[PDB]
């Protein structure tokens, strides 16, 4: 899975 | 001290009421504490860090901001001029590429970093780590967060920008680490700001004014913006003695503004942070 700036 | 026309969430934090410019803070400025952020680097050149950000790790071929959102972030933590914890120590992890992707096994891999490195460093007086960053839920990097704050870290996260339930983001998600809303300057929650019973505090997050990469600044908004005032109130207030890593989420909650912000769904706190400096 791949997290993102918020 | 006090630090006139000063970016509105800095006067936010030091005081009761909106509609005011002026920063007031203890000189201390988180001297003597640590805070990492784990992000796409920080442009440790930048003259605004004035010497006290380096980058210690990174994941990638490089170890430089090319992105700019790590270096906003800890501009707000640890800035000069935009900066909460003014004399604080700045780490950067590079866990994000240029692009503001990463992998959970590498997000994970920085944080377990930090709880190790952090016995590398001098910070007698407290160590934050602010994590701008978001996903799909998993258990695995919720651990990761709990590992991190257990090992005697202050962990805040940004709580995610879907206008949704935080429950269903990660590390947002995760009820032992600080878990942190936006708000803007009139006192409303940022409209893309997530909500419910896992927030534990508000900060400013709309049109937050910070350092970007080429030696510039500009403003943008996110719950991203939120989190590393909240990790830079901490590091302040350890450096005061008022509260530990394991105690400052609850400590800062205790001593926030309470029922100034509107927006609010029922099951989500009102709870904006405050400095509760008293000149
Ligand atoms: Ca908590």
């Amino acid at each position: 899975a791949a997290a993102s700036v918020k | 001290a006090a630090q006139t026309n000063a970016p509105w969430g800095l006067a936010r934090i030091s005081s009761t009421s909106p509609g005011t410019s002026t920063y007031y803070y203890d000189e201390s400025a988180g001297q003597g504490s640590c805070v990492y952020v784990i992000d796409t680097g920080i442009e440790a050149s930048h003259p605004e860090f004035e010497g006290r950000a380096q980058m210690v790790k990174t994941y990638y071929y490089s170890s430089r901001d090319g992105n700019g959102h790590g270096t906003h972030c800890a501009g707000t933590v640890g800035s000069r001029t935009y900066g909460v914890a003014k004399k604080t120590q700045l780490f950067g992890v590079k866990v994000l590429d240029d692009n503001g992707s990463g992998q959970y096994s590498t997000i994970i891999a920085g944080m377990d970093f930090v709880a190790s490195d952090k016995n590398n460093r001098n910070c007698p007086k407290g160590v934050v780590a602010s994590l701008s960053l978001g996903g799909g839920y998993s258990s695995s990097v919720n651990s990761a967060a709990a590992r991190l704050q257990s090992s005697g870290v202050m962990v805040a996260v940004a709580a995610g920008n879907n206008n949704a339930d935080a429950r269903n983001y990660s590390p947002a998600s995760e009820p032992s680490v600080c878990t942190v809303g936006a708000s803007d300057r009139y006192d409303r929650r940022s409209s893309f700001s997530n909500y419910g019973s896992v927030l534990d505090i508000f900060g400013p997050g709309t049109d937050i004014l910070s350092t970007w990469i080429g030696g510039s600044t500009r403003s943008i908004s996110g719950t991203s913006m939120a989190t590393p005032h909240v990790a830079g109130l901490a590091a302040y207030l350890m450096t005061l003695g008022k509260t530990t890593a394991a105690s400052a989420c609850r400590y800062i909650a205790d001593t926030a503004n309470k029922g100034d912000l509107s927006n609010i769904p029922f099951g989500t706190v009102n709870l904006l942070a405050y400095n509760n400096y008293q000149a």
